[PDB]
C-alpha cells in the first residue's frame, strides 16, 4: 500500500456566539420582565396613596426610590414586606434558571467517534447508494457498524445519496443535521476545499489501502513493489500526500482556530 | 390446525423451536419496536432542552396582589377608626 | 395457510398491487408462516379469512366462523394468526404451544 | 434623601451588581456539577510550537530514527528539540516512557508505536491517552 | 498488512485540581472583573 | 440600637432566613436542570 | 404426562378450564401475595 485509508465521517463545520443583552430577557421571559414592572409601579402607586399637584409629584419620586429596590405605618409595611418576598423569588428563580442553562450548555457532547451516531438520532447519517462503503456495514457483523445499518436500511427519507457530491451538498445544507460516510482519503480533501465548511471527526472505521496494480507475473511487479517501499520509507510519499491535500489546498486557517478549543 | 391432522405435531415442535432459538423475540422486536417509529428510552436518552415560562413565576404575582389587596383593606380600617 | 388482516401480524405490503400470491402480505405472521414451513417442509399459500373474523360460535346455529371456522369445514389446512388458546376452540381444533 | 438624579443611580447600579452576582452563582454551579475532565493536545504539531511540555522517544528503535531522518517540516524541528533536549528525553525501555508520562502529571509526552499505545490505554490505572493520529503510515504483515 | 500502524502520541490523563484563587477569578473572567470596577468607580464618580 | 438581646436574635434569624432561600436557590436550580415529569402509577389496582 | 397417555387430552383441557375460571391466578396469588406476610414492604415501595 502507497496509502492507507479507511471510511470516515464528514460534518458540517460547526461554530457561534455573541453576547446581546438578549441573553437576560430569555432566563427571564419578556412576558415575566414586563408583569413585574407592571407590578413595579403597581405598588409605588399603591405606596403613593399612603402618604398639592407638586405635592404628589414628588412623592411618586420617594415612591419610586421606594420602588427602585433595596416608620410602623401597618398599612404600606406589609407591602413593602410581600413585594420584598416577591423579589426574592424571582432573583431566586433567576439565579437558579441561569444555572441550568450553563448545566445544560455543558451537557451538549458532539460526536467524537461512530459509536456516538449509533447512540443518537438527532442527526441523520448516511452512505453513497453503491459502493463498498455502503456494502460494507450491510455485511459488517460489528456491534457498532450492524445498528448503524439496521439505521440507515430503513431510514426514511432515503439517507443514502447517488453521487458523492450530493453527499457533500446534503451535509451542508443541513445545519450539522446530516453525517456522510466516506473514503478518508476523498473526505480529508474535502476539508481543504472552500467555503470550508466540512471536517472529518475520529478515525476510519476500516484499514484499506490503496497500491500500484500489475498484470499476474509481470516484470515490473517485483521492481514497483520494492520502490513503493523505497518511496514510503523516504518520507516521499507522505511528502507528496502533504503537497496535494494541505499544501496545495487551502484550509490552516480553520485548523488553526480548531486547535482551541 | 385442524383436530387429528398430520401438520399437528410438526408444527408444534416447531414452535417451541423457533422460540427457544430467540426467533419468535427476534420477530416480534422486527415489527413492534424495529419497525417502530416512537420512542421511549431514546426520548430519556435525549439530553436536550431548556426555557423560562410564566406559569411558576404568575403564582409570585398573585400572592403579591393578594397582599397589596390586604394592606388596601387595612388601610381603610385605620382611617374609619381614627 | 388461514390468516387474518391484523397489524402489525399481516397487512398488506406498500406496492402490493403490483405484487401477486404470498409476497403481497407482511407482518409477524407472515415471517412466522416462511419459519414454519421451513421447519415442518412445506409449500403455502397465505389466503385472508372471508368474513375477517377469529373463531367464535353462533349459538342458534352452532356454526363456527372465521379462521376457526375455515379450519373445521376443512376450507383451510392451518391458521397461522393472533389467535387466542381458548378452551372452547381447543374443543374442536388443535393449537400449538 | 430622595434626590432623584442619583436616586435612580443606585437603583440601576443596584440591579447590574444584582445580575452579575447571580451569572457568577449560576456559572460556579456549573463547574461543580457536571465536572468534566480536561485535556490539553493534540496534533504533533501542538509538541513543536510549545515548550512547557518536554517530549521524547525511545534511546533506540525505528521510532528515534524516524525522526532523525525525517525530513518533513514538523517533525524535523521535533527532533531538533529531542537531539540537545537536558536532561534525556529518551528512555531506556517503553516501560520507562510510560512511567514517565504518569509520574510527570501532564509535563512530559512519550511517542511510540500507536498499536502499543492503544493497548496501554486500556490498562489500569487508565491514566494514559493516545491524541491525534498517527505521524506515518506503517503496516504489519505475515512473513 | 493485516494491521496498519504508526507512530502516535501518549500523554497524561486530565484530571485533578489547584489552588491560586484563580479558580475565582475563571468563573467570572478577567476581563468582567475589570469593567465591573471600572464602572464601579464610573458610579462612585457619578454620585461624586 | 444595640440592644444585645434581641440584636443577636436579628443576627441569627438573618443567618437563618439566608440558609433557607439559599437552598430554595439551589434546589429550584436541580430543578430547572434535570426537570424530569414523572406520572401516575402501574397497577390495576391504582 | 407420558406420550400417548389416557389422562392426556382431559388434564389439557382441565387446565384451559382453571385458567379461564381464573383459579388459576386465584391460586398464585394465594401462595405468592395473599400468603404474606409483605404484605407491608411492597406498599412502602410503592415509590410515593
Amino acid at each position: 500500500p502507497f496509502m492507507s485509508l479507511g471510511i470516515s465521517i464528514m460534518i458540517k463545520k460547526p461554530q457561534k456566539s455573541k453576547p446581546g443583552v438578549f441573553s437576560f430577557l430569555d432566563p427571564l421571559a419578556y412576558e415575566i420582565w414586563m408583569c413585574i414592572v407592571f407590578a413595579y409601579i403597581g405598588v409605588s402607586v399603591v405606596l403613593f396613596l399612603v402618604s398639592t399637584n407638586e405635592f404628589g409629584i414628588f412623592n411618586s419620586l420617594w415612591f419610586s426610590l421606594g420602588a427602585f429596590m433595596q416608620p410602623r405605618s401597618l398599612s404600606g409595611r406589609i407591602v413593602g414586606g410581600v413585594w420584598w418576598f416577591f423579589t426574592l423569588i424571582i432573583i431566586s428563580s433567576y439565579t437558579a434558571n441561569l444555572a441550568a442553562f450553563l448545566t445544560v450548555e455543558r451537557m451538549v457532547s458532539p460526536i467524537e467517534s461512530a459509536e456516538d451516531l449509533s447512540k443518537q438520532t438527532e442527526i441523520a447519517y448516511g452512505t453513497l447508494d453503491s459502493g463498498s462503503t455502503k456494502e460494507f456495514f450491510r455485511r459488517s457483523k460489528i456491534a457498532v457498524f450492524d445498528k448503524m445499518w439496521t439505521y440507515m436500511r430503513s431510514a426514511e427519507p432515503s439517507v443514502f445519496v447517488r453521487t458523492t457530491a450530493e453527499g457533500v451538498a446534503r451535509v451542508r445544507k443541513s445545519k450539522g443535521k446530516y453525517a456522510y460516510l466516506l473514503e478518508s482519503t476523498m473526505n480529508e480533501y474535502i476539508e481543504q476545499r472552500k467555503p470550508c465548511d466540512t471536517m472529518k471527526v475520529g478515525g476510519n472505521l476500516d484499514s484499506k489501502g490503496y497500491g500500484i496494480a500489475t498484470p499476474k507475473g509481470s516484470s515490473l511487479g517485483t521492481p514497483v513493489n520494492l520502490a513503493v517501499l523505497k518511496l514510503s520509507e523516504q518520507g516521499l510519499l507522505d511528502k507528496l500526500k502533504n503537497k496535494w491535500w494541505y499544501d496545495k489546498g487551502e484550509c490552516g486557517a480553520k485548523d488553526s482556530g480548531s486547535k482551541e478549543k | 390446525t385442524p383436530k387429528g391432522s398430520s401438520l399437528g405435531t410438526p408444527v408444534n415442535l416447531a414452535v417451541l423451536k423457533l422460540s427457544e432459538q430467540g426467533l419468535l423475540d427476534k420477530l416480534k422486536n422486527k415489527w413492534w419496536y424495529d419497525k417502530g417509529e416512537c420512542g421511549a428510552k431514546d426520548s430519556g436518552s435525549k439530553e436536550k432542552t431548556s426555557a423560562l415560562s410564566l406559569s411558576n413565576v404568575a403564582g409570585v404575582f398573585y400572592i403579591l396582589v393578594g397582599g397589596l389587596g390586604l394592606a388596601m383593606l387595612v388601610a381603610l380600617i385605620e382611617f374609619c377608626y381614627k | 395457510v388461514t390468516t387474518i388482516l391484523e397489524s402489525p401480524y399481516v397487512m398488506m405490503k406498500k406496492n402490493h398491487e403490483m405484487l401477486e400470491g404470498n409476497e403481497r402480505y407482511e407482518g409477524y405472521c407472515v415471517d412466522l408462516a416462511a419459519e414454519i414451513a421451513k421447519h415442518c417442509g412445506f409449500k403455502y399459500k397465505l389466503t385472508i379469512v372471508g368474513d375477517g373474523k377469529y373463531g367464535a360460535r353462533d349459538a342458534d346455529t352452532k356454526i363456527w366462523n372465521g379462521m376457526v371456522g375455515e379450519l373445521v369445514y376443512g376450507k383451510a389446512d392451518i391458521a397461522i394468526a393472533p389467535l387466542t388458546i381458548t378452551l372452547v376452540r381447543e374443543e374442536v381444533i388443535d393449537f400449538s404451544k
